[PDB]
């Protein structure tokens, strides 16, 4: 979140991180596995659907994702981080587990309010 | 017309907005006097109640102070969003935030809940007092949930605002504004007494809640 | 003699189904006045005629309430073109407007036509029922509802405010409340449905002919280049 | 042929038959609520003058702020429901204070009322906005291309470059008399008379240096808000001239 | 927008949005009704036409060329309160109404009334001036003379005063309506430029102005701010 | 009285097959100035009459130049006026930088047209109202497009968009076997055009402030003529 | 019950008698569109259309109605122009894809459930409506000549001889003559096809036709003398 | 109100928005048949074209889904097709996730927990066909599951589908080595049951075997016929 | 589209609306009942069939969570069904992978009336038209048996029954049941019960009975390792159930 202030930079207190001190410049070196195994889901999901739009036609993609954005964006639970029932489903991962489910991952900006805000980007 | 925030009337005003104002003037009543270097605040204030675990003027700041009505549980989040403002630009930036600015984002963040359907407009009317840092201008602001905001000499928010913003208008002069603490708090009190917790901030983050306001009541029914 | 009140409901299908009985049988029925728009939105149109009712050659315009007659049936038959201009002006309607006149032309019985929106206490029992028929003969349950009904009382809508003030003129004897559970939306044929029903419960109509009025209902014209 | 309810007017994406889109009609009906701005553009410098409409005697009318600088060259009268301007005129003043970083040079009013326009056309396809502007503003700058210039910038996302314009309540009367006193040859002072008698006949009450205060564009002086004395001086001559 | 919500479904459209006369919705007694104050000093012989009109088409009366001056207003009062008064305007022979219709504060119940004592007070030349939602094109109309097709139909106030022209008492008196298409509730509707253009240069034949000096200060008043143009100034290349 | 139920949005079908909120803003051109544009088998010519909003303002600027070769016309809602404007022109110079072609006139009419239909097609947008003159000249050589809020772009050798537009096309069908021969007389050409805008004409007359010119070809790229540079056409 | 008043105002619900209305509109837009007809022939196949002339002004050549999705596949619809076009383009991508892919021109039952789905694909959600255009589509493959029919409810099949438009029952009638009377070579179907146009009928006639024998497999129009040809015949 | 225009409870405490689907999948007016053998199953399905102009060769109800498993669709195609392209994908993807074939049932469990979703999300309506996946399973051998929209799947020892579903299951419940058998003997039940003669237009055919799933041909369902008619 | 206004929403009397309704539909459904032994827990129910030609094996009402718990529901199957399969899977994620053992049935029960719960509270999704009986063994809770409702609210119960027949059932478990009762005589107790309630026919193929009592070693699949003992849910077969119902 950028300072209300001045809207250049980011606003220390409010991004609870620690301080200033993990500034922008120096979350550059990083875990080789880091990048490639936080979107490795992204990455098999968009693969996916290129299969789909080569075969079966860009139709099947729309409604795919068309079904996924609508269950994401109707479903808001402010105090629970765990994916949807019906989200599951569709990516067919109700019957697998991964370490991201296993291990799931203060007093300022932690609050229901953020998340609405952030929901509705108001 | 009346059941969105995105529609208006053929008139030209959002009823919507507007019936938030109404739910301000049900809330409890609040007070604020400008005087020539003090603001004064009064509120409005059963049996079992736990009287020392309850203050209407919340101080967002060492140097500034918020009062409000409405919807009480709107307000403990609204000033929370200011608190972290406050320390925020004392971090991002050296000096305190200015009262003008204070009131500013926090009626931005009224408006800026107004800006989408699926979101209720914060019910709460603000009633920003404080002085400018290494200043000693009093400053007083007035928030709406419309999201505007005004400097006011003296104003008076929520149940019997009308009767209280006409005595105040016949008793306080823009030209003979009151000199004394004593003056303010005793038009504070006068103010108050026609439909007690006074508040009282003078510059240099010195701010005091009276405590023994009866000499005041008893000197202000006297007369 | 009968009179049949067209309700303002929702869809329009008492006052539909009107338009489909009196131009249906235009060669019976006839103009026989206009009745006060003091209480109604004031409304002022041309003469609608079959795909013309009225018989006076020098008439030009059509009133916002009228009312018609037919010789062959000794039957009349309201046509309100508006609603009212406020809910609590019914009471004047009725007791200003409606009342001299059954006792004008001594009226036996009125017939109330009305529509009830599903979405709109909860009266609606056996809702698989489309139709209902209230009757009283010289929430409240003072209307005898048939069976094959979909409701058997009345509840806050308009029919309490009319049978109470007719309830408290000679010549009437009796008083039917027929209605329609509809939805909104193009109810041309579930008002020609409706008045089927009622003259199931007549010659009866053969062929139901629409006012020319309808086919404007839809616009003017439907000349441009997208199809 | 029934009367019915008609609902093309609720919605701000709905057309009702002949094309008219009324949300946005109506939000012309919210700068009617709006206290009066008056501009008019001539040789010598633009000038601006607005009514402050004092809600109450304890207000603070020194600290009504209807007109706000965007650059040292221009300046904007805004009508209608304030909150919503502050969302415009810090883009403004942004877009402006952008273009000198990016081109050292002053940008164009002209320029610069496109980029406004370009927000409250934010409504549809540039959307960021659920409903259309309830402000319309009166942009007053001089740039050094098409010399002492008004522009007027409507929620609708259009804008005109108008000699002379008044906005807000009691629009209507000031146009009128604007199209009956307005010239070529009327100097600065004469305008600003001019301003604050067309003031005078819409504003509802007494005309005082308290509730109006006045504004102008010169390229020696730039955009500069009369102080009190002055208003009060020419209040007073004006008075005297009639 | 990926989707509608399931909320967002409209009231049925039988009824208006009208403005409620009483909060009592649940009133089971005869409402009070409406009266209407008609100042009787008005010399109306003086005056040989009447102009009935609402005051959308106000810009039509230019106070400039006219030399239109006040005679008076009438008042009307509701109590449960609510009380409304009218100016009335008058130019030469000619006697001129304007009621400041509005859907929002005013009730069409006021304008009925209005409409009645309004012909019950005149019953010389009748000129209503009107709009309609309702009408693809102006229309010029007479007692004895209809151009409204069976579809379309007016409403609101000048049907209000178009039935008293042909239905009730003192019906049978001649009068020259001419209503321009519009559109928006009661109060606030909206002419094209087309229709004022063909609005100005028709009144102007029976009234019988210079055309093109009426039409001059006519086009003035309509464009440069009214209620009628609204947006369309801008709103439209 | 049955058309108020279906035309709440661009999504729902009448029980008769219209679709009536797509209609009406084919029906809002109709607000808008009256615009002519005719083209010969070498040069395309557009006539605008601009409106102002009162005495007191400028003229409303109505053709646009996306690039030296090809330009457009305006007639509807200003806003969306704006948004297909420019979305037109930042598709004349993408093509240029990664391509270095000049964006032939008819795909210039044409990805505009997928613009167009998809709000139609979803709920929350609606159809533009405005409707589009392209007028340019590439090494096929004269184009004249008219493209309406439908999604229905059509070559045309005259055509006029507008209030009163009408007229305008009476003239140019009753013209047509002339002014496509005016082949090498810009000049001409122009005059054709100025005249057949005239007769859509109901009291306002011609002048050097409202009316705008434009003229493109094989020897003329993209001018537009306002102004004083109008009164020799008038 | 041709309304289902209730359950018409929104998409993706189903009526009481399982019936989605929405869908059932757009059908009654494809009937107020040209008629549309299209003939298989043991070695290719023909389209026709009833192009209803508007004006002068319109650029002939340029004016076509039967659109080429692919080389080898050819399309003719009736309804809503903005859809029709719609839907073509994005047949048109699907086809260039395969080819890109495969290497191969796309099969014409592969490209018809390609359309299929996108079709049925706007009848699932309430924030978009049903195309309203039914397309007649075919062309020639190794397995032959395919016509296929696709409706806004999405269902399509493959037909002898197909039929749209206003002018749709009394074409299909004498079209199922001509598949009882002849159960065609391509060069017959033209004249067939020009004559069934007539006899469904100011309007001017489009022909065209793609064969393995007369076209070597690839889409071409009916002009000059064949098209006078197949006048006379009608 | 709202219940009726989207899946959630009426006061009754049904969903009238997934019970209408059901009567979407008679629509089509088409009735299924499908019968278990020793080694191999069929499923028989009718092909009332009606129109002559309508080619009968593209008019199939039945899918060949995997290698294994086709399935057969009661209602609307537009809404069959969707759905095959579902089970034509899940298949291929729980081999390469899990190494072996999709079976029958799983896939019917998908299928209809994907049904689920619409019943329960407001903003997806139920597909509203009837889908009934025959295969052999290299487990449990020959096996029918049905799936409907309301998200139910059952596993059948024979089924009928359709408008006239009843009078067929009625026929199987009282008569309750090579898939030609099974195939005459499934359509001289629906002949019997329906009580109408059948030829190679009317009549398409899917047959499951342990290698395959494949539907026969139009000559191929003629000898069959012919066979019949040697009673 | 940001948003989706909860399609669950309080009435001027507040109740809330859906959750009632969904109520009703665990009513309208078939029934099924539990029985809290000394020494284990029985659950019962019906299967309702479309056509005799289903195959009953498939309609497997009752089911595994964790080899000491298991669940029962009356109602809509696809909800109990899906329940299932994220209450399987929550059991592995929230507990078994961090603790290394399967949950108690108390916090397993919590944690699918709290994906009950949340869609309560939502725009999207009606709440779950299911109510389970979820019966299980703990080490140190013992022997409990749990029902959960649409609107996420759970209770222990000695014994109790939902569906059509609830009242009367649960009637008739207030007549016949104590602290004392065997798992052998719950078990008498629950056919019984389930005989008055089923409509038509009654025999194994009709009812199917699941107990969480003794170990089953037999059911583990290995031998070895001591420690690790069998099961406790059992799925009484069809041939067991008849065998019972004779005597």
């Amino acid at each position: 979140v950028l300072s209300s202030a001045v809207p250049s930079l980011p606003d220390t207190l409010r991004q609870q991180e620690g301080g200033a001190v993990p500034l922008s410049t120096q979350l550059n070196d990083r875990h080789p596995l880091e990048s490639t195994l936080k979107n490795w889901e992204t990455t098999q999901r968009q693969r996916q659907m290129e299969q789909y739009r080569q075969i079966f036609g860009i139709a099947e993609p729309m409604k795919r994702t068309m079904e996924m954005e609508i269950v994401n964006r109707t479903d808001f639970n402010p105090l629970s981080t765990n994916g949807s029932i019906h989200r599951d489903i569709l990516l067919n991962k109700e019957c697998s587990i991964d370490w991201e489910d296993v291990y799931p991952g203060t007093m300022v900006g932690d609050d229901v309010h953020s998340k609405i805000e952030k929901q509705l980007g108001i | 017309y009346d059941r969105a925030l995105s529609i208006f009337s053929p008139d030209g005003h959002i009823f919507q907005v507007e019936y938030a104002l109404e739910a301000v003037k049900r809330g409890t009543c609040a007070v604020g006097v400008k005087g020539k270097n003090c603001v004064v605040l009064g509120c409005e204030r059963l049996k079992l109640q736990d009287t020392r675990i309850t203050s209407k003027v919340s101080k967002i700041d060492s140097h500034v102070v918020l009062s409000f009505s409405g919807l009480n549980a709107d307000s403990r989040i609204l000033i929370e969003k200011a608190r972290v403002e406050a320390q925020s630009h004392r971090l991002t930036l050296e000096d305190p935030v200015t009262v003008e600015y204070l009131t500013r984002y926090v009626a931005g963040v009224q408006q800026r809940y107004t800006q989408s359907g699926g979101v209720r407009p914060f019910g709460v009317s603000t009633l920003i007092a404080g002085f400018d840092p290494r200043d000693d201008e009093p400053k007083l602001y007035q928030t709406e949930p419309s999201g505007i905001y005004s400097s006011w000499s003296a104003q008076t928010i929520g149940r019997n605002s009308k009767t209280v913003r006409e005595f105040l208008e016949k008793n306080y002069d823009r030209k003979e504004p009151p000199a004394t603490v004593e003056e303010c708090v005793k038009l504070t009190v006068r103010s108050l007494l026609e439909v007690i917790e006074i508040t009282v901030v003078k510059p240099d983050s010195d701010i005091v809640a009276l405590s023994s306001e009866e000499i005041n009541q008893y000197v202000t029914q006297i007369e | 003699s009968c009179l049949v009140l067209p309700l303002v409901s929702v869809g329009n299908i008492p006052q539909l189904s009107i338009d489909w009985l009196l131009n249906s049988q235009a060669n019976e029925w006839e103009y026989l006045e206009a009745l006060d728009s003091k209480y109604l939105v004031e409304f002022v149109g041309p003469l609608d005629r079959p795909e013309s009712l009225y018989k006076d050659a020098d008439m030009k315009y059509s009133s916002a309430l009228e009312v018609f007659y037919n010789k062959k049936r000794g039957l009349f038959a309201i046509q309100q073109r508006t609603p009212l201009v406020s809910v609590n002006y019914l009471n004047n309607f009725i007791v200003e407007i409606i009342l001299p006149f059954l006792s004008k032309y001594n009226i036996s019985e009125i017939c109330i036509w009305d529509s009830l929106y599903a979405m709109e206490n909860g009266v609606i029992v056996r809702p698989q029922e489309v139709y209902s028929l209230g009757e009283f003969y010289f929430v409240n349950n003072w209307l005898h509802f048939t069976p094959t009904s979909f409701q058997d009382k009345i509840s806050v809508d308009q029919p309490i405010f009319k049978i109470l003030f007719q309830i408290l003129p000679k010549a009437l004897r009796s008083i039917k409340y027929c209605s329609c559970l509809a939805n909104e939306g193009d109810n041309s044929l579930d008002s020609q449905q409706f008045l089927q029903w009622i003259i199931s419960q007549a010659p009866p109509i053969v062929k139901f002919v629409r006012p020319i009025s309808w086919q404007g209902a839809y616009g003017m014209a439907d000349a441009r280049d997208k199809f | 042929m029934f009367l019915t309810r008609s609902e093309y007017d609720r919605g701000v994406s709905t057309f009702s038959p002949e094309g008219r889109l009324f949300q946005v009609e109506y939000s012309l009906e919210a700068i009617k609520l709006g206290s009066t701005a008056i501009g008019i553009a001539t040789k010598e410098g633009v000038v601006l003058g607005v009514e402050k409409r004092a809600t109450s005697p304890l207000l603070e009318s020194d600290s009504i702020e209807k007109i706000v600088e965007i650059d040292r060259h221009i300046g904007c009268a805004m009508s209608g429901l304030t909150a919503d301007a502050r969302s415009m005129i810090e883009h403004a003043r942004t877009a402006a204070v952008t273009h000198n970083l990016y081109y050292d040079e002053d940008i164009n009013v002209e320029s610069l009322t496109q980029s406004v326009c370009d927000l409250a056309l934010r409504f549809g396809e540039g959307r960021l906005m659920s409903r259309p502007f309830g402000v319309a503003l009166l942009i007053a700058g001089h740039d050094a291309d098409d010399g002492y210039q008004l522009f007027h910038a409507e929620p609708s996302g259009t804008f005109y470059r108008y000699n002379a314009k008044a906005i807000g309540s009691g629009s209507e009367g000031a146009q009128a008399e604007l199209l009956n006193e307005w010239h070529s040859s009327l100097t600065l002072k004469e305008a600003e008379l001019l301003v604050l008698k067309i003031l005078k006949q819409v504003m509802e009450e007494k005309l005082d240096e308290n509730n109006a205060q006045l504004s102008c564009i010169t390229k020696q002086d730039g955009f500069k808000i009369y102080d009190n004395e002055k208003t009060a001086e020419l209040i007073k001559e004006l008075k005297e001239k009639e | 927008m990926l989707f509608k919500q399931w909320n967002d479904l409209p009231e049925p459209k039988h009824l208006l949005d009208l403005p409620e006369i009483s909060k009592n919705l649940q009133s089971l007694e005869v409402c009070p009704v409406p009266k209407v104050e008609f100042p009787q000093d008005l010399d109306v012989p003086q005056y040989s036409t009447a102009v009935i009109t609402t005051k959308i088409m106000n810009p039509l009366f230019p106070k400039n060329l006219l030399q239109l001056t006040s005679i008076g207003e009438i008042k009307t009062t509701l109590t449960v309160v609510y009380g409304f008064s009218f100016p009335i305007y008058s130019f030469g022979k000619t006697l001129l109404f304007s009621m400041e219709e509005n859907f929002i504060s005013i009730s069409p119940i006021f304008g009925n009334m209005i409409s009645r004592s309004i012909i019950s007070q005149l019953a010389p030349d009748i000129i209503v001036i009107g709009t309609s939602d309702k009408i693809a094109s102006m229309k010029v109309m007479t007692e004895n003379e209809c151009t409204l097709q069976p579809p379309e139909f007016i409403t609101g106030f000048i049907g209000s005063v178009l039935t008293q022209l042909i239905v009730g008492p003192s019906k049978g008196l001649k009068f020259k309506c001419l209503v321009a298409p519009s559109e928006g509730p009661n109060g606030f509707e909206k002419l094209s430029l087309s229709d004022m253009g063909s609005l100005v240069d028709l009144c102007g034949q029976w009234l019988g102005f210079e055309p093109s000096r009426y039409s001059e200060e006519c086009y003035r008043l309509w464009r440069c701010d009214s209620a009628a143009i609204g947006a369309q100034s801008g709103l439209y290349i | 009285m049955f058309r108020n139920n279906y035309d709440g949005d661009t999504v729902t079908f009448s029980p008769t097959g219209r679709l009536f909120q797509v209609e009406y803003a084919l029906e809002a051109i109709k607000q808008g100035s009256v615009t002519v544009g005719l083209r010969s088998n070498t040069h395309a010519v557009l006539v605008a009459l601009k409106r102002n909003a009162d005495e007191l303002s400028s003229y409303q600027k109505k053709i646009i130049k996306c690039d030296e070769h090809m330009g457009l016309s305006l007639a509807g809602l200003a806003p969306d006026a704006r948004v297909l404007s420019n979305y037109l022109r930042q598709q004349c110079n993408y093509s240029s930088l990664v391509f270095n072609r000049k964006l032939a006139v008819e795909r210039a009419g044409h990805l505009l047209c997928d613009k167009a239909q998809k709000n139609t097609q979803s709920y929350g947008g609606r159809p533009y109202g405005v409707g589009l003159l392209i007028i340019g000249y590439d090494k096929s050589g004269a184009h004249l497009l008219e493209f309406q809020p439908s999604g229905n772009v059509t070559e045309l050798y005259g055509t006029a968009i507008g209030a009163r537009s009408q007229g305008a096309k009476t003239y140019l069908e009753r013209t047509l076997d002339t002014f496509i021969k005016i082949d090498g007389n810009p000049d001409e050409l122009i005059k054709a055009g100025v005249e057949a805008i005239s007769q859509s004409l109901r009291d306002e007359s011609l002048t050097v402030d409202n009316l705008s010119i434009a003229i493109v070809g094989k020897d003329t790229p993209f001018t537009i003529y306002d102004g004083e540079a109008v009164a020799k056409y008038i | 019950t041709s309304i289902g008043t209730g359950y018409d105002l929104s998409n993706s619900v189903f009526s009481p008698d399982g019936r989605n209305f929405q869908v059932e509109y757009a059908v009654k837009a494809v009937e107020n569109g040209t008629t549309s007809i299209g003939i298989k022939c043991n070695d290719g196949v023909v389209f026709a259309v009833e192009k209803l002339i508007t004006s002068k002004l319109l650029v002939p050549q340029k004016n076509v109605k039967i659109q080429v999705v692919d080389r080898h596949i050819g399309c003719v619809y009736s309804g809503l122009i903005p859809d029709g076009r719609h839907l073509v383009n994005r047949g048109r991508e699907e086809a260039a894809s395969f080819k890109k892919l495969y290497k191969t021109p796309i099969p014409i039952p592969a490209f018809a459930d390609r359309l299929g789905q996108y079709v049925q694909a706007h009848t699932l959600y309430n924030s978009v409506r049903p195309f309203g255009v039914s397309t007649i589509f075919g062309g020639v493959d190794k397995n032959g000549a395919h016509l296929y029919m696709l409706e806004p409810s999405g269902s399509y099949w493959g037909y002898k001889g197909a039929a749209t438009g206003k002018g749709r029952q009394s074409a299909k009638a004498e079209l199922e003559k001509l598949v009882d009377h002849h159960p065609l070579s391509a060069r017959e179907a033209v004249k067939q096809a020009a004559k069934i146009i007539y006899l469904a009928h100011d309007f001017e006639l489009e022909i065209s036709w793609c064969s393995l024998s007369e076209t070597n497999g690839l889409h071409k129009f009916v002009k000059g003398d064949l098209l006078q040809e197949a006048i006379d015949f009608a | 109100g709202y219940d009726r225009h989207i899946t959630i409870f009426s006061p009754e405490g049904r969903l009238y928005q997934v019970e209408y689907a059901f009567k979407a999948t008679n629509q089509t007016n088409i009735n299924s048949l499908a019968v278990r053998g020793k080694d191999c199953t069929v499923v028989i399905s009718q092909k009332k074209v009606p129109d002559k102009l309508l080619d009968p060769t593209t008019v199939s109800y039945i899918f060949c889904i995997s290698r294994t498993i086709g399935m057969v669709v009661n209602g609307p195609i537009p809404d069959a097709r969707n759905a095959a392209l579902r089970a034509k994908a899940e298949a291929a993807e729980f081999r390469y996730k899990y190494g072996y074939d999709m079976p029958c049932d799983v896939l019917a469990k998908r299928m209809a927990n994907l049904s689920q979703i619409y019943t329960q999300r407001a903003y997806m309506r139920p597909l509203g066909v009837i889908l009934t996946f025959v295969s052999v399973d290299e487990e449990l051998g020959p096996s029918i599951y049905k799936t409907d929209p309301a998200g139910y799947y059952v596993g059948y020892k024979a089924t009928a589908t359709g408008p006239k579903q009843q009078e067929i299951t009625t026929n199987l419940e009282n008569h309750f080595e090579s898939w030609e058998k099974v195939v005459e003997f499934a359509i001289t039940h629906m002949i019997d049951a329906l009580g109408t003669e059948f030829s190679k237009n009317d009549l398409e055919v899917g047959v499951a075997t342990k290698d395959k799933f494949f539907t026969l041909s139009a000559e191929n369902i003629e000898e069959r016929l012919v066979a019949i008619a040697e009673q | 589209d940001r948003y989706s206004f909860s399609l669950t929403t309080f009435s001027p009397s507040g109740k809330l609306g859906q959750i009632d309704y969904a109520l009703t539909a665990v009513k309208q459904g078939v029934t099924s009942l539990g029985i809290k032994a000394t020494n284990g827990v029985v659950i019962a129910t019906e299967k309702k069939s479309s056509s005799p030609l289903a195959m009953s094996e498939t309609l497997s009402k009752v089911s595994l969570l964790t080899p000491d718990i298991g669940a029962v529901y009356s109602g809509m199957g696809p909800d109990y069904r899906v329940l299932v399969d994220k209450s399987r899977k929550v059991a592995h994620t929230s507990y078994k992978r961090i603790y290394g053992e399967y949950p108690p049935t108390k916090l397993l029960v919590s944690e699918v009336a709290k994906i009950m719960q949340e869609a309560t509270q939502s725009g999207g999704v009606r709440p779950f038209g299911v109510s389970l009986l979820i019966a299980g063994h703990d080490e140190f809770n013992g022997f409990s048996l749990y029902q959960v409702d649409p609107s996420g609210s759970y209770f222990p119960w000695k014994a109790t029954a939902i569906g059509k027949g609830s009242v009367a059932a649960k009637t008739f478990l207030e007549k016949r049941w104590n602290d004392e009762l065997e798992l052998e005589d719950a078990i008498h107790i629950a056919l019984l019960t389930l005989k008055e309630s089923v409509e038509g026919e009654f025999n194994g193929d009709t009812i199917e009975l699941a107990i969480i009592g003794d170990e089953n070693p037999d059911l583990l699949g290995y031998t070895g390792i001591p420690t690790d003992k069998g099961p406790r849910f059992r799925k009484l077969t069809s041939q067991e159930i008849n065998d019972r119902l004779e005597a």
